[PDB]
C-alpha cells in the first residue's frame, strides 16, 4: 500500500498529454482561472481605465489599454482563454472597435453561469438560451437607435462619432486629437454635392507619422506624408514654379540592363575610347526627354546611380528613394498619377500636380513634407503627432487606427446608426430580456434571465474606475429608467456624481449598433465555445 | 481538487478507481488460480537470504510476498484473518472476491449502480445462509466412526501433498484426534497437538507417539539414558545462582572466611535439593526397576547436576511455557513450583522413557501412558523446506478436522454446495424476496461467479471445464424428478462426475460460512469505492 | 537583503479568491460521500497502512493539504466529531458552499468582509429560531422509536443491511453507560476487535474481555461465582526505592536473604488469602513463586493488565484500584460476577467475565465484532461511534429536528421570505445564505441521479403549502415527507453543522494576505 | 478516462512571467523614478558635479547633462525609461533642461 | 528463452499478452467512444506549438496524437483505412473491436480456444451480409428530390 | 510501437519478484542448471577423481 498500479491505460497515450475532463471538474478549473484576466481587462476598462504595460520576449516595450494589443503579445500557456484571445483580434481586424466590451462579456457569461452549471442545469440546454437570447438582442436593439445619421460628410457630424471613441483612451485629449482625426477624414472625402453608391475607404487612406518631442496641442493637419529621409541635391524653390509634376518609376534611374548576368565586352581599343562617352550620352537621350515637359521630382524605389543623380542635380530636379513598395503607392495618390516600371517619356495624362515641397526639422531630424494647398487629393491623409515619450505615441496610433477604422464601419456598410452610451443601454437590455423571460415557459428560463445579468458589469465599471460605491449608484440609476427621458439616463463620472444622473446630449456619449452586434455575437459564440467543451487535450511543452 | 491544495499527490476517480480493483483482482487470482485443487502445482519463495520454504497455502505466499497495490493488502489480511482462525479456505475468499469483482464489472458498464448491486449480494447471502440449514446433513459423535475421521483428513492432505505422504501421515492425525473426543467434548488443538522439528531419514518416516517429547536429553555420560518406569517431577524453581536484589560483597576477612563464605552458594541450592533427596526417601523402593525424572522450566546450575547424576535421577533444564502446561496431560500428575510442600499424589505415570541423539542434538522421547489425555506429532522431514511445507500441511488438516467435532454437521465438498447455491439463487422465485428494481443482475453476477472455483480445479487437469459441467447439469435436471436426493461432485482423474458421500471428499462448515461473508464485504466495499487516493506527511 | 518574508506575496482581492478556491476544493474531494448511495474512500497513509471509509472526518484525517486557509477547514471535522460524533461531512460540505455564496459579493459588489460577518450573526440567530420550531419533541423511553433513530444514521453506511442488530447492538450499550444529567462518556465503550466470524452471531455482553489466559495451568477454566480483587503492585519482591546494600559477614546471611525473599511473597499472599478470592487480577507482572501458593487458597493468576482494562473491571465488579496490599478488606472486594469462561481462538486465547445484571456507578461493557477482515472491524467500528453518538443527543435534549435535508430546508425558505422585509446594505449577504442551504439537499439529490432543477423546483412549491417536514427520498429520489418515511435525526447535530460552517467563514473571511517561509 | 496518475493545474500566464496587483506595483514604479532622480538631484544648477558612467565595454563617458546619461545606463524597468524618453526627446526637440 | 538470444528483448506470452491486447482496446474504447452521436463531447488537440482545433471524428484525433501501444495502433490504421474510403464510422470501427475483444475474452477465460471464437465471428459475419442484403432498401434517385438528401444529410 | 506496455498490473509485487512458470523451456534450463555443476562432478567420482 505504497506505490499505486499507476493508472493501466499508461500504455495508451504518453505522459505529456494531460486530460482535463468534466465530472473531474473542468468547468470549475476554467472559468476560474480565467477570472484573472478578466479583472485586467476590467480594470482597462472606461474613460478612467489603466493602461497595461506588456514587456514581449524580444524587449519592445508596449502600454496600451485595450486587450487586442495586450493579448497578441502575452504568451498564454491555458487552452481555453486563447478562445477569447484570438475572437477578440477578429474585432480588431474586421471593424477596428470593441475589444474591451468583448472581453468582459465573453468572460462575464462564463462567470454568471457558474450558478446554472453548479445548481445542476444542462450544458445544451445553456447553448441553445443563449443562442435565442442572442436572436432577441440583435432584433431588440434596431428599436432603441435614435442617432440616424444621413449626411456623414460634414465636421460638425462626427463629433458624435470620433470624439466618444477618443474620449475612452486617454480621456484627457478630446478636443484636439478629434479635430485631427476629423479634419483628416474630410481631407480623405472628396468635394462633391452628393457622393453616394457605398464610396470607398480603407484604413490604409489616414497614415501616423510618430515625431518625437513636442507638446500635444502643438500638432497639425497634413495633406500628404512626411518621410525620415535626407534629400539630394539642392533646395527647393518653394514659391516659384507654383506647380510641381512628379513621375514615380519603380525601377531605377539608370541604364535599362537584363535579369541575366552580362559584362563588358571590347575587341579593340576604339570602342574603348567611347565607352566613357556612350554610358553618358545613352542617359542623357533619355534624362533629356523627361527634362523637356518639366518633371521637377523623381522617385525611384530601387537605388539611384551617381551618373543619373548627376544629370538631375544641375537641372534642379527632386531625388527621393521610398525603399518600402507598401508606401511607395501612397504618394501616388497625393499627386494622381500611375507608377511608371518603364523608362518612356512622361505624358501629361499619367503625370499629377504637386503644390510645393519644403524640408525642415519637426523634431531635430530632416524629413521631407509634401502638404499642398487649392491642390486636389482622393484618399490620403497623415497626422503629425508630437509627443513626450515614444511609448505614449504608440497608443495615440492605435487610437486613432480604432477611429478611422469606425468610419470604415460606418461607410462601408448601409447604415452604423448610433445608441445611447455611458451604461444606457445596456440596462435597458436587461429589463427588455428580463421581459422576454417570463413569455416562454420552460427549463431554459434560467439561462435567459442569467444572460440578462451578464450585462451588468458595464455600469458598475465606470462606477468602480471612478471609485465610487456600486450598491448607491447602480440601485439608483433603476429606479430612473421607471416610466424619451427614461431612455438617455446613463452614468455619471464627475465629483458630483452623488446623485448618479447626468444627461447624455450634455456631452454626446453615442456607442455604434454594427459595433454592439459583431460584439454580442462574438462573445456569444466565444462562450458557447468554452461552455460546451468538456475534454481538454493538453501535449508536451 | 487535489493539485492545488496539495502540490505532490496522485489520484484516481470514477474510472480507474473501479479498473484498479478488477485489474488487481484479476492479476491476484491469476496467481493463486493454479494452486487451488489437488492436481495444482507447488510455488517455492526465495528471498535475497537464499532460504527455501515451500507450500500451496495461499497465506504463506501472500504474507511473505511484498505487495504495492491498495486493493491486494485488503485480499491479504482477507485471505489470512480467515485462515488464521479457521485453517482452511484461504485462496476460496480470493477466487471469490476475484471472480465477483469482474463478474459485477461488466454490468457497471452497462450502467447499473454499485449501491443496488451489493444490496443484491447481500439478500442474496441471506439466502445462502438459510440453504446451510437444509443442504447440511446432521452427524452423531457418539459412534466413534474412526473412517469417517480418515476421509476427512485425506481431503486436506490430497491437496498439499500427494498419495505417498497422505497415506502414511492420515493415521497420524487420526489418532491425536481420536484422543481429542472425551466426556466434556472441550476441543483443545494449540495446548494439545504440537509440531517440532527434527532433520532425519525422510519425510515418509513420520510416526506417532502417544506421549510428550522434548528436544533435549541429560547432559552428564554418567546419568541413565533409558528410564522403564519414571515418574516425573514438575518444579518451576530455578536451581542455579541468583544473584539477589542489590546483594552485594561476601566482605571476607581473612584467608579461612573467604571459602567459608564462598561454601554458602551451595547452601541455598542443596536446600532444595535435600526437599528432592526427601521425597525420593518416599519412592525408594525398587529403585533399580524404577526411577525418577526433574523436568525445570528455567536453568539449573552445572555443579547441582553431579547431585542427580548420583542418584540415577534424569535431569532435563528449560522447557517451554507449552510444555510444561502438557505434562499434567500425558504423565497424569500434578503440577508443583516450591519445594516445601511435597506429596507423592501430583508424581505422573510413565511407562517407557528413552533418549536417542544424532549429530549434536539429543532428544527425549516419553511414551506408553495409562490415560494419556494428550500427545504429539513429531515430523520427520530432510530439508528445511520439507519441514515447512508439512508444517503448513498439518496446521491446516489438524483445524479442519477438528472444526467437524465442534458442529454436529459437515458440508460437501467437490462444487456440490457451489452448483447447488447455482441452481438455487436462478430458479428461486423473486417474488419471495424482497428485493426490486435492478436487482436482476446482482442475484444473476454472485450465483454465476460461484461457477468459476469448481472448473478452476478442472483448469489443473487440462480437460475441458465447460464440457464436463455437462453431464452435471442433466444428472441435476433428472434428480429432481427422479426421487432420489444425491449430491454430484467434481473427479478429476477421468473427468467425469462422482459423488463425494461415497468417495470420502468432504468440507468444513465454517469455513465456507465465513469464506462467503469475508468475500461479500471485502468486494462490496471495493465495489462502492470510487476515488483512490495517497497523501501525508513524511 | 531584508527579513525571510517576501518571496511572493499574495496581496489584495487574489489573495482571498485563492481561499475560496480552496476552500471549495475540500468539499469538493467529498461531494459523493453524503446521502444513502454515497461512495467508499480508500485512503493510503505513508506508514503502510490503509483507511477504507467514507466518513468526511476519517477522510480528512489522513489527508494533508500544504495550504494554511483549507487547514482551518481540516479541523472543522474535530470540531464535529469531539461534540457529537455524528454530521462530519455535513459540516465541511455546508461551509464549503457558504464562502462560495459569498464569494460573488466580494469579489464584485465590493461588500467588505465585516458588513458580511454581521450579515451572518442575523442570519445565525434567525436559523437556531427555525431550527428550534420545525424541531417536534419525541418520548425518550420509546424503545421502538429510539430504535429508528438510531438507525437513521446507520443508513448512510455499510451496515444498514444488519440494522436489525446494530440498534440493538447500540440501544444496550448507550443504556449501559449511561448513568441516572443522563452523562455518558464512551471511554468505557471497548472497541476491542474480533478477525473473522459472521455478524449475526456477534451480540454484546455484559462485562470486559482479554487477550490473555491464566498463568498455571492448574486455574479453574470455569467458575460459578467469579470474586475479584484488582492489585496494582507486582507480586515479585519489590527492591524498594533506595539500594539495600546488605554488608554480608557471616556465611549464614546469605541464605537468609534468600529465604526472606521467599517468606515476603508468602506475607502478602497469606493476606490475600483472608478473603479467599477466587480471580487475582495484577497490574504489574507476577512471579512464579508466588502463584502456586495462590492455587492452594483457590486464586487465579494472570498477567500484567493494563490500567485501562482495570478501571473498567473496578466498575464491572465492583472493585476499588488498591495497591497497598496490607489494608486488603472484605468490603472492597468484587462480586456479583456472573461467569468464567475461556474459549479457544487462533489469535489469542480470551477471558470471559459475565456479570449477573443484578443505584451506584455506570455500569461498563465490551461490544464484540465479528467482522470479515482487519478493514470491516474499523469501518464497523466507526459506525457505532456515529450511531452510539446519535444516542445522546436524545437523552440530553429531547428535540428531534426532521432529516434529509428538510430541517436546511426550512432555514433556507425563512431567510429567503424574511430577506426581502431586510431592505438595506445586509439584504445581498443576508439572501446568499439561502443559497447554500438549499445545496445540501441538492447534494443529496445529485447522488440517487436525480434532476435537481425541477425537484428543488417542486420542493419549495409544496414545502410552503404541503408541511414543514417535506424531503427528499435519497433511494427513489421522490418528494417523500419525513412522517412517513419514518426517519428522523436528532436536531443537535443541525446546530453544530450551522454553527461551525458560519463560525468558520467569519475566520477565513478576513484574511487579507499570505505570508509563506517566516520561521520555525 | 483519464491519461495517467495525476494532471498538474495549468498556470494562466507563462512560467517566469512575473505580475502583480495592488497599490504596490505603483508605489514601486514611483520609487523607481525616485532612484533615478536622485542620480541627477545634484547635478541641478551651476555648482553641480558631473556624472562619471562607465559601461560594460570600459569606455569612460563623462557628462553633465542628464540626455546620454540616461542613454549610457540600459534601463530594464519601464517605469524608469519615462524619464529616459523625455530626456532624449527634450534633446531632440529643443536641447536644454533634460536634468529638470 | 528470449533472453539468451537478445539479453535487451521482452516477451509477454498467452496470458500478459492478452490483456494488453483487451486493456488497450478497452482503454482505447473508454477515451474515443464518447464522441459517438449527436450529443457527444468536443475535443481540444493542443500541441506543443499551441495549435487548437475542436473535431469528434476519431480520424483526426489519433492522426495528431501519436500512439504509444502496438495494439491501438492497429486499430489506428483500421480508422485510417475506414476514414481513407468511406469518410465516416470511425468511432463504429474501435467501438466494435473494442467490444468484440471484450465479449471473447469473456469467454477464454472460460476455456475457449480463440480458433473456434473467430471462426464465429466470420459464420456470424457472412450471415450478416446475407441479412444485409435483405435487410436494405431501394429508391429511385432519378427524380433528384431535395427532402429526403436534406434529412439525410441532416443525420 | 516504439516501447511496449511492460507488463502492466506488475505492480502487484514488487520490482525485483520475479515468476518462473514450467513454460518458456524453463524447466529445461534448470536442468541446464543442474547440468552446469553435475559435469564438475564427473570429474569427481571414483577412485581416478579430481580434487
Ligand atoms: N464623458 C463621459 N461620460 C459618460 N460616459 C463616457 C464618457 N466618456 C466615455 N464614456 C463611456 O465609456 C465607455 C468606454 O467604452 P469602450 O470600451 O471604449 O467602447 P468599445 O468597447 O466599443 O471600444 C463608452 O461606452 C462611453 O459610453
Ligand atoms: N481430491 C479431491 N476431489 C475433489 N475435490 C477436491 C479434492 N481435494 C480438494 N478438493 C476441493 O478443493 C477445494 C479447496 O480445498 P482446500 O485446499 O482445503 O481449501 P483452499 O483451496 O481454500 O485452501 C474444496 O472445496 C474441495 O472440495
Ligand atoms: N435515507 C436518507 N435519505 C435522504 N437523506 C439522508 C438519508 N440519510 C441521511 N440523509 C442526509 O444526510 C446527512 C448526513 O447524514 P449521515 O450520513 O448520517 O451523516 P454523515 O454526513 O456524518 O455521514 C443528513 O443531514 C441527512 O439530511
Ligand atoms: N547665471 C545664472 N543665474 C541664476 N541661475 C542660473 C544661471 N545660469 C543657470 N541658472 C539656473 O541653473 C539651472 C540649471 O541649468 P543647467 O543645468 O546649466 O542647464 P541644463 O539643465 O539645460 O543642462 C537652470 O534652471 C537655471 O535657472
Ligand atoms: N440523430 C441521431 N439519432 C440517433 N442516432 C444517430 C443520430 N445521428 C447519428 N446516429 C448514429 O451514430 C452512428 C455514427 O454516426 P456518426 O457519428 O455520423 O459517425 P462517426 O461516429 O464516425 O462520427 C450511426 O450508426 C447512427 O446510427
Ligand atoms: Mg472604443
Ligand atoms: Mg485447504
Ligand atoms: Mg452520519
Ligand atoms: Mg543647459
Ligand atoms: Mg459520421
Amino acid at each position: 500500500s505504497l506505490r499505486l498500479p499507476q493508472n493501466p491505460n499508461a500504455g495508451l497515450f504518453k505522459q505529456g498529454y494531460n486530460s482535463y475532463s468534466n465530472a473531474d471538474g473542468q468547468i470549475i478549473k476554467s472559468i476560474a482561472a480565467i477570472r484573472e484576466l478578466h479583472q485586467m481587462c476590467l480594470t482597462s476598462m472606461g474613460p478612467c481605465g489603466r493602461n497595461k504595460i506588456i514587456v514581449n520576449h524580444l524587449g519592445k516595450i508596449i502600454i496600451t489599454n485595450d486587450a487586442a494589443t495586450m493579448l497578441r503579445e502575452l504568451d498564454i500557456v491555458h487552452p481555453a482563454v486563447k478562445v477569447l484571445v484570438m475572437a477578440t483580434e477578429q474585432q480588431k481586424i474586421d471593424m477596428g472597435d470593441g475589444t474591451n466590451l468583448v472581453m468582459i462579456l465573453a468572460g462575464e457569461l462564463l462567470n454568471v453561469s457558474e450558478k446554472l452549471i453548479s445548481m445542476g442545469l444542462s450544458a445544451v440546454e445553456i447553448i441553445q438560451g443563449y443562442n435565442m437570447a442572442r436572436k432577441f438582442t440583435l432584433k431588440e436593439l434596431d428599436e432603441m437607435v435614435v442617432g440616424e445619421i444621413t449626411d456623414k460628410n460634414d465636421k460638425n457630424e462626427l463629433l458624435k462619432m470620433i470624439k466618444p471613441v477618443i474620449s475612452s483612451k486617454k480621456y484627457g485629449s478630446e478636443d484636439i486629437l478629434s479635430e485631427l482625426v476629423s479634419e483628416a477624414v474630410s481631407h480623405v472625402l472628396p468635394v462633391a454635392q452628393q457622393a453616394g453608391e457605398i464610396p470607398y475607404f480603407n484604413v490604409d487612406s489616414i497614415r501616423v507619422v510618430k515625431i518625437m518631442g513636442g507638446s500635444l496641442s502643438n500638432s497639425t493637419v497634413i495633406k500628404g506624408m512626411v518621410f525620415n529621409r535626407e534629400p539630394e541635391g539642392h533646395v527647393k524653390s518653394l514659391s516659384e514654379d507654383k506647380k510641381h509634376k512628379v513621375a514615380v518609376f519603380t525601377c531605377p534611374l539608370d541604364i535599362a540592363n537584363t535579369e541575366t548576368k552580362g559584362t563588358v565586352l571590347l575587341h579593340n581599343a576604339q570602342e574603348m575610347l567611347d565607352f566613357s562617352k556612350g554610358e553618358e550620352k545613352q542617359i542623357d537621350a533619355m534624362m533629356k526627354e523627361i527634362a523637356d515637359m518639366g518633371v521637377e521630382c523623381i522617385v525611384a524605389g530601387a537605388g539611384v546611380g551617381e551618373l543619373a543623380l548627376h544629370y538631375l542635380n544641375r537641372y534642379g530636379i527632386l531625388v527621393l528613394k521610398v525603399p518600402s513598395k507598401f508606401e511607395l503607392r501612397r504618394l501616388c495618390r497625393v499627386c494622381g498619377a500611375t507608377p511608371l516600371p518603364r523608362l518612356g517619356a512622361p505624358t501629361p495624362e499619367e503625370l499629377g500636380l504637386v503644390e510645393t515641397v519644403k524640408t525642415m526639422e519637426i523634431g531635430g531630424d530632416r524629413v521631407t513634407v509634401f502638404k499642398q494647398e487649392q491642390g486636389e487629393i482622393s484618399r490620403t491623409s497623415t497626422i503629425i503627432l508630437r509627443g513626450a515619450t515614444q511609448n505614449n505615441l504608440d497608443d495615440i496610433e492605435r487610437a486613432i487606427d480604432d477611429g478611422v477604422a469606425a468610419v470604415k464601419g460606418l461607410m462601408k456598410p448601409s447604415g452604423g446608426k448610433l445608441l445611447p452610451g455611458a451604461g444606457a443601454t445596456e440596462i435597458e437590455l436587461i429589463s427588455r430580456i428580463t421581459k422576454y423571460g417570463e413569455r416562454t415557459p420552460g427549463l431554459l428560463q434560467l439561462a435567459i434571465k442569467q444572460f440578462a445579468v451578464a450585462f451588468e458589469v458595464v455600469p458598475r465599471t465606470l462606477a468602480e474606475t471612478a471609485g465610487l460605491d456600486v450598491n448607491e449608484v447602480l440601485p439608483n440609476l433603476y429606479a430612473a429608467h421607471n416610466v424619451t427621458d427614461h431612455l438617455y439616463k446613463g452614468v455619471d463620472i464627475d465629483g458630483e456624481s452623488d446623485e448618479g444622473v447626468k444627461d447624455i446630449r450634455e456631452e454626446n456619449i453615442y456607442d455604434m449598433l454594427a459595433t454592439k452586434k459583431f460584439a454580442i455575437n462574438v462573445a456569444t459564440e466565444a462562450a458557447t465555445t468554452v461552455l460546451s467543451i468538456d475534454q481538454i487535450i493538453m501535449a508536451k511543452k | 481538487s487535489l493539485q492545488l491544495l496539495n502540490p505532490k499527490a496522485e489520484s484516481l476517480r470514477r474510472d480507474a478507481a473501479l479498473k484498479v480493483n478488477v485489474t488487481s483482482a484479476e492479476g491476484l487470482q491469476s496467481v493463486l488460480e493454479t494452486n487451488l485443487g489437488p492436481k495444482g502445482t507447488l510455488k517455492m519463495l526465495v528471498d535475497g537470504a537464499g532460504n527455501i520454504k515451500l507450500t500451496k497455502d495461499g497465506k504463506v505466499l501472500l504474507t511473505e510476498m511484498q505487495i504495492q497495490s491498495p486493493t491486494a493488502v485488503l485480499i491479504a489480511r482477507a485471505a489470512a484473518a480467515q485462515d488464521e482462525i479457521t485453517g482452511d479456505g484461504t485462496t476460496t475468499v480470493v477466487c471469490l472476491v476475484g471472480e465477483l469483482l469482474r463478474q459485477a464489472h461488466r454490468f457497471i458498464q452497462e450502467g447499473v449502480h454499485p449501491r443496488i448491486i451489493t444490496d443484491g449480494f447481500e439478500i442474496a447471502r441471506k439466502e445462502s445462509m438459510k440453504f446451510l440449514d437444509e443442504f447440511k446433513i446432521s452427524k452423531t459423535n457418539l459412534s466413534n466412526d474412526r473412517e469417517f475421521l480418515l476421509q476427512v483428513a485425506r481431503s486436506s492432505l490430497l491437496t498439499k501433498v500427494d498419495a505417498d505422504l497422505t497415506e502414511v501421515l492420515t493415521p497420524i492425525v487420526t489418532d491425536a484426534v481420536l484422543s481429542v473426543y472425551d466426556a466434556q467434548a472441550d476441543n483443545l488443538d494449540l495446548h494439545m497437538v504440537e509440531i517440532m522439528q527434527m532433520q532425519h531419514l525422510s519425510p515418509k518416516d513420520t510416526t506417532f507417539i502417544k506421549g510428550l517429547v522434548l528436544d533435549h536429553g541429560g547432559r552428564h555420560p554418567d546419568m541413565p539414558t533409558r528410564v522403564k518406569n519414571a515418574y516425573v517431577l514438575i518444579l518451576n524453581v530455578s536451581l542455579e545462582y541468583e544473584k539477589t536484589e542489590v546483594n552485594s560483597g561476601f566482605f571476607y576477612s581473612s584467608a579461612d572466611q573467604r571459602d567459608k563464605l564462598a561454601a554458602s552458594e551451595r547452601k541455598f541450592v542443596d536446600a532444595k535439593l535435600k526437599k528432592i533427596i526427601d521425597l525420593k526417601n518416599e519412592v525408594c523402593g525398587m529403585d533399580p526397576d524404577k526411577g525418577f525424572v526433574i523436568i525445570n522450566q528455567k536453568g539449573i546450575d552445572p555443579m547441582s547436576l553431579d547431585v542427580f547424576a548420583k542418584h540415577n535421577i534424569l535431569a532435563l533444564r528449560r522447557a517451554k511455557r507449552r510444555n510444561m502446561e502438557r505434562l499434567q496431560l500425558v504423565t497424569g500428575g500434578e503440577a508443583q513450583n516450591s519445594v516445601e510442600d511435597l506429596s507423592p499424589q501430583i508424581l505422573g505415570f510413565s511407562g517407557l522413557v528413552y533418549q536417542e541423539t544424532i549429530g549434536e542434538e539429543k532428544f527425549t522421547y516419553v511414551t506408553e501412558n495409562t490415560d494419556p489425555k494428550s500427545c504429539t506429532i513429531l515430523i520427520k522431514g530432510s530439508t528445511h523446506y520439507a519441514l515447512a511445507q508439512t508444517k503448513d500441511a498439518v496446521r491446516d488438516g489438524l483445524r479442519a478436522v477438528a472444526n467437524v467435532l465442534k458442529d454436529k454437521n459437515i458440508i460437501p465438498g467437490a462444487g456440490a454446495f457451489y452448483i447447488a447455491l447455482s441452481r438455487y439463487l436462478r430458479s428461486a422465485n423473486m417474488n419471495k424476496l424482497g428485493a426490486k428494481g435492478k436487482t436482476k443482475t446482482g442475484i444473476e453476477a454472485f450465483a454465476e461467479a460461484l461457477l468459476v472455483i469448481p472448473k478452476t480445479l478442472v483448469k489443473n487437469s487440462g480437460f475441458d471445464p465447460l464440457d464436463v459441467l455437462a453431464m452435471v447439469e442433466d444428472e441435476l435436471d433428472d434428480a429432481q424428478d427422479s426421487d432420489e436426493t444425491r449430491y454430484v461432485g467434481v473427479d478429476l482423474n477421468i473427468g467425469d462426475s462422482c459423488d463425494p458421500t461415497i468417495e470420502g471428499i468432504w468440507d468444513s462448515y465454517r469455513v465456507l460460512r465465513n469464506a462467503i461473508t469475508g468475500a461479500t464485504g471485502i468486494a462490496s466495499n471495493l465495489l462502492l469505492c470510487d476515488e483512490l487516493l495517497r497523501a501525508g506527511r513524511s | 537583503v531584508f527579513m525571510n518574508a517576501s518571496q511572493e506575496r499574495t496581496t489584495g482581492r487574489q489573495a482571498q479568491i485563492s481561499n475560496i478556491t480552496a476552500a471549495k476544493a475540500v468539499a469538493d474531494v467529498i461531494r459523493t460521500c453524503l446521502g444513502p448511495k454515497a461512495m467508499l474512500k480508500m485512503l493510503l497513509d505513508p506508514m503502510g497502512g490503509l483507511v477504507l471509509t467514507n466518513d468526511g472526518h476519517a477522510i480528512l484525517r489522513e489527508i494533508d493539504v500544504a495550504h494554511p486557509a483549507a487547514k482551518s477547514m481540516l479541523e472543522l471535522s474535530r470540531t464535529q466529531d469531539e461534540e457529537v460524533g455524528d454530521g462530519t461531512t455535513t459540516v465541511i460540505i455546508l461551509a464549503g458552499e457558504i464562502l462560495a455564496q459569498c464569494a460573488p459579493y466580494l469579489i464584485e459588489k465590493n461588500i467588505h468582509p465585516v458588513i458580511i460577518i454581521q450579515a451572518l450573526k442575523k442570519a445565525l440567530t434567525d436559523a437556531l429560531e427555525v431550527i428550534k420550531q420545525v424541531s417536534k419533541p419525541v418520548d425518550v423511553e420509546n424503545d421502538a422509536a429510539m430504535k429508528k433513530l438510531i438507525q437513521a444514521s446507520i443508513g448512510t453506511k455499510y451496515v444498514i443491511h444488519w440494522s436489525e442488530k446494530m440498534c440493538e447492538l447500540a440501544l444496550d450499550a448507550v443504556k449501559t453507560v449511561r448513568k441516572d444529567f443522563e452523562i455518558d462518556i464512551k471511554r468505557y465503550v471497548r472497541v476491542e476487535k474480533i478477525p473473522g466470524g459472521d455478524v449475526l452471531d456477534s451480540r454484546v455482553l455484559k462485562g470486559v474481555l482479554l487477550n490473555k489466559d491464566v498463568v498455571h495451568p492448574k486455574m479453574s477454566r470455569h467458575i460459578e461465582n467469579p470474586r475479584v480483587v484488582l492489585l496494582d503492585c507486582p507480586l515479585e519482591y519489590k527492591k524498594g526505592e533506595s539500594q539495600t546494600n546488605i554488608e554480608i559477614e557471616k556465611e549464614e546471611d546469605w541464605n537468609r536473604i534468600l529465604q526472606i525473599e521467599e517468606e515476603q511473597v508468602q506475607l502478602m499472599c497469606e493476606q490475600i488469602l483472608a478473603v479467599r478470592p477466587t480471580l487475582v487480577i495484577t497490574e504489574k507482572g507476577v512471579s512464579d513463586l508466588a502463584q502456586h501458593y495462590l492455587l492452594k487458597g483457590g486464586c487465579s493468576v494472570l498477567r500484567r493488565v493494563k490500567k485501562s482494562d482495570n478501571n473498567r473491571i473496578a466498575r464491572v465488579t465492583g472493585a476499588t484500584i488498591v495497591n497497598r496490599v496490607e489494608d486488603l478488606k472484605e468490603s472492597d472486594v468484587g462480586t456479583n460476577c456472573g461467569l468464567f469462561k475461556v474459549e479457544m481462538i487462533g489469535d489469542e486465547y480470551f477471558s470471559f467475565l459475565d456479570n449477573c445484571k443484578e443505584s451506584g456507578l455506570q455500569k461498563a461493557c465490551t461490544i464484540m465484532l465479528r467482522g470479515g477482515s482487519k478493514d470491516i472491524l474499523n469501518e464497523i467500528d466507526r459506525n457505532l461511534q456515529d450511531a452510539m453518538a446519535v444516542a445522546r443527543n436524545v437523552m440530553l435534549s429531547p428535540s428531534l429536528s426532521p432529516g434529509g435535508g428538510a430541517t436546511e430546508m426550512a432555514v433556507s425558505v425563512k431567510l429567503a421570505e424574511k430577506a426581502k422585509q431586510l431592505e438595506g446594505i445586509q439584504q445581498w449577504p443576508y439572501q446568499a445564505v439561502a443559497d447554500a442551504m438549499e445545496c445540501i439537499p441538492r447534494t443529496l439529490i445529485q447522488n440517487a441521479g436525480g434532476d435537481p432543477i425541477r425537484l428543488l423546483s417542486q420542493l419549495r412549491a409544496k414545502h410552503a403549502q404541503g408541511n414543514f417536514t417535506t424531503g427528499i427520498d435519497g433511494d427513489k429520489g421522490k418528494i417523500v415527507d419525513m412522517v412517513s418515511y419514518g426517519i428522523w435525526e436528532p436536531e443537535v447535530i443541525k446546530q453544530q453543522s450551522v454553527k461551525t460552517a458560519i463560525e468558520s467563514a467569519c475566520l477565513l473571511l478576513r484574511v487579507d494576505d499570505i505570508v509563506s517561509g517566516v520561521r520555525k | 478516462m483519464n491519461f495517467g496518475s495525476q494532471t498538474p493545474t495549468i498556470v494562466v500566464l507563462k512560467e517566469g512571467t512575473d505580475a502583480s496587483q495592488g497599490k504596490g506595483q505603483i508605489i514601486s514604479n514611483i520609487n523607481a523614478c525616485v532612484a533615478v532622480q536622485e542620480a541627477l538631484k545634484p547635478t541641478l544648477g551651476p555648482l553641480g558635479s558631473d556624472i562619471l558612467i562607465v559601461t560594460s565595454n570600459q569606455k569612460t563617458t563623462i557628462s553633465n547633462d542628464g540626455a546620454t546619461i540616461l542613454k549610457l545606463l540600459d534601463v530594464v524597468h519601464p517605469a524608469a525609461k519615462t524619464l529616459v524618453d523625455i530626456s532624449r526627446a527634450q534633446d531632440a526637440e529643443v536641447g536644454d533642461g533634460t536634468t529638470s
